[PDB]
RNA sequence: AACAUCUUGUCAAACUAUGAAUAAACAAAGAAGAAUUCUCAGUGUUAAAUACACUUCAGGAAUUUAAAU
RNA sequence: GGCGGCACAUCUGUUACAAGAUAACGCAGGUGUCCAAAGAUGAACUCAAUGAGGACAGAAACCUCAUGUAGAAUAUAAGGGUAUAAGUUCAUUUGAUUAUUGAUUCCAGUACAAUCAAUAACUCUGAAAUGAUGGCCUAACGAUCCCUAAGAUUUUUAAUUAG
RNA sequence: AGGUAGAUUACCUGACGUUCCCAUCUGUGUGAACAUAAUGGUACUGAUCAGGCUCUAAGCAUCUUUACUUCCGUGUUCGGAUGGGAACGGGUGUAUCCUACUUGAUAUGAACCUACC
């Protein structure tokens, strides 16, 4: 009872119906993994830049 | 600064004034005195130009 | 003002190699009678390749030791003496050296005794001229000009012009 | 039917160019890769450690990161019938800057150069200058004369057979 | 004979200097269509920075602008 | 079908078609190990082979010069890599360590396993820049349950003095 | 012109000979001390009596090599396409892409910072 092992027949036009997903591009903006110094540098001003938001917020 | 560490100076052994002597010269200042003790010809082979300057130890 | 000064041959090193079969006892004697005739302590070269027809690789074969200056002038001037300053023309290499066998090593006469025994030493000597340190240094390392290489030639008649030992053709 | 190890098939990615073996230039580690950067992926096999998937060799990348002694690379790749986003960090010796954007980034500093004057020209109120013309495939060439004082004809014609033997 | 050396005839899926065609992956203007000028902050790098890096090319204001196979 | 073999977990060159994937009981082979050094670092040196010389010594013992792009060596199969080294010699050493992250290979984008990039300690080598979280790279291996080892003092509480 | 550090890593290499050195560089003298080894040969340090002998550098050659260009040659091979031809084997035509080896001509470095001449 011998069977084909293996054929990439139809593979690509299976492939290219629903054609090859392309990613958003969120997935090109993602930080993990980046330099620590450079993260501790944007937190730094994001947390600065927050705070003196705030507090104009409490002003008007 | 230039990174380093004591251990390759003149010293690395001995102490400051190993070092303080080959920096000023002690060790130069020491084989003209030798030399003139052992021969007046050897003295002028290896320092002619001293004497010429006048230059004692 | 002519820069022959520049192009004397002068003898640089002299290599005295005792060859033994064997490693141990004999082998100290050898290294012994190196230490008297030079003054240094020698070094015992180790087998490469073990060969059952010699009987031979950790062991220690031979021992050899090399001299400079003075000392390898006065060093060689017993080994042609005692060769009464005759060397065949073929002992002299393409490159400048030359060298020879002796076969009863003089060294001490009266106090000879079995427990020192009897040693034959061969003598190579180095032939060189000055600026010979351009290939040998660490910084900059070249090679010596063609011209200012040494040839069989120049050693023969350096010998000739220096000890007056006559060469051999036969 | 190949194994699967890691550098499988490999015998001839891998090996180094003729007469190119040995350590590299200087300029590999000392080329500056900033974040955005368009980088292409080498994998040298001089080096071993860091090496990078010979799936990713010639693959054009863009810097992401950059790290005391690692360039952060970004690459697509194909999976079964979607793209992924791969986030590398390889040493600057397995990868080199790309030309990919060469012509593109001449073409941005040719209209800024004309955009200069543009507004210098406005100052002093006379016309200003128009953007360089875009590219274009090839044009069907225009009517041309040719002179016929320096002209010359030569036939062409089917030629004799000659037994090459 | 053998060894050098200059030629000659014919070869390689597990030989290769060289090396296509067909291909693979980029770019051809999305922190949201450009650019410029002025002003400009937080961290850090730095010998120190007014350099540099990241921060919606931090942010803010004017002018120009829909062009880039 | 059985007997044989293992194409059942696995690595290298090729078939294989110059991206990736990729068949046959296709071809030539390999693994279940080995290493306190064959791991880490620093320094010095250059290998195989050949030519010419030197008592015994000769085709092969050891010494010297010259040429020497690796034709040697690198634990092993094969293929890659390597020359002021990744080979040889010498010296010090244990980073073949602890803790926390984010990725790449196989991939279902699961586990195991392997490959990296960083951070916080404590170290090793070196004058120093650096380098070091095993072996120059690609193989050298293992879930649930059960057994058996190591770890949880960095700090938090209570009672009684003095305020 | 020379020296230091370089980047490109043969147009830079290899062999045969030639040309200066005024400064610089190199080769050059010595071994007391740091340090070094079997050897002051190397590496180390102290120095300046001599020298362009070598190195380095500049140039020579119907020089090997290497690097550009033509040619090789639209010849090898190749993507697309027949109710095209052939018993097979293999090989057209069409719309296209188009190497390599060789040979011949040319070249044998360009270029950055600092100092000194």
């Amino acid at each position: 009872s011998k069977d084909k092992n293996r054929s990439s027949h139809n593979q690509s036009h299976k492939a290219h119906r629903n054609g090859f997903y392309k990613p958003k591009k969120s997935a090109y903006m993602s930080t993990k993994g980046m330099n620590v110094q450079v993260l501790k540098n944007t937190k730094a001003q994001r947390k600065f830049a927050l705070a003196k938001k705030l507090e104009a917020k409490k002003a008007a | 600064y230039v990174p380093h560490s004591a251990t390759r100076f003149a010293g690395a052994g001995e102490n400051e004034e190993a070092l303080r002597s080959r920096i000023l010269g002690g060790h130069v200042a020491a084989y003209m005195k030798y030399l003139s003790g052992e021969d007046a010809d050897l003295y002028k082979k290896q320092f002619g130009r001293f004497i010429a300057a006048g230059i004692a130890p | 003002c002519k820069s022959d000064v520049m192009r004397k041959i002068k003898i640089d090193k002299l290599v005295l190699n005792i060859s033994v079969g064997e490693s141990g006892d004999r082998l100290t004697r050898a290294a012994k009678v190196l230490e008297t005739l030079t003054g240094q302590t020698p070094v015992l070269s180790e087998a490469r390749y073990t060969v059952r027809a010699f009987s031979i690789r950790n062991d220690q074969i031979a021992c050899h030791v090399t001299v400079r200056g003075a000392k390898a002038a006065e060093i060689l001037e017993k080994g042609l003496k005692v060769k009464e300053f005759e060397l065949k023309a073929n002992n002299f290499s393409a490159t400048g050296n030359f060298g020879f066998g002796i076969e009863e090593h003089i060294d001490l006469g009266l106090k000879y005794d079995p427990q020192v025994g009897i040693y034959g030493m061969d003598f190579f000597v180095v032939l060189a001229r000055p600026g010979f340190r351009v290939s040998r240094r660490k910084r900059m390392q070249d090679k010596i000009g063609r011209d200012h290489l040494l040839t069989k030639e120049d050693a023969i008649n350096w010998f000739k012009e220096t000890y007056e030992g006559i060469v051999l053709n036969k | 039917p190949l194994s699967n190890g890691r550098n499988r098939r490999t015998r001839k990615l891998f090996k180094r160019p003729f007469r190119g073996h040995g350590l590299s230039n200087t300029s590999t580690i000392l080329h500056t890769y900033k974040v955005g950067d368009y980088v292409t992926i080498l994998c040298n096999s001089s080096i071993q450690h860091g090496l990078p998937y010979k799936a990713f060799h010639g693959k054009t990348g863009r810097v992401w990161n950059v790290n005391p002694h690692a360039i952060g690379v970004m690459v697509n790749k194909k999976v079964n019938n979607r793209i992924v986003v791969k986030r590398l960090h390889i040493s600057p010796e397995h990868i080199k800057p790309s030309g990919c954007q060469k012509d593109f980034l001449e073409r941005k500093a040719a209209v800024a150069a004309i955009r200069k004057q543009n507004i210098q020209l406005k100052k002093e109120g006379k016309p200003l200058l128009p953007l360089p013309a875009k590219r274009l495939p090839k044009q069907p060439r225009p009517a041309e004369l040719i002179k016929g004082a320096d002209i010359k004809f030569t036939t062409v014609a089917p030629l004799k057979f000659e037994e090459l033997y």
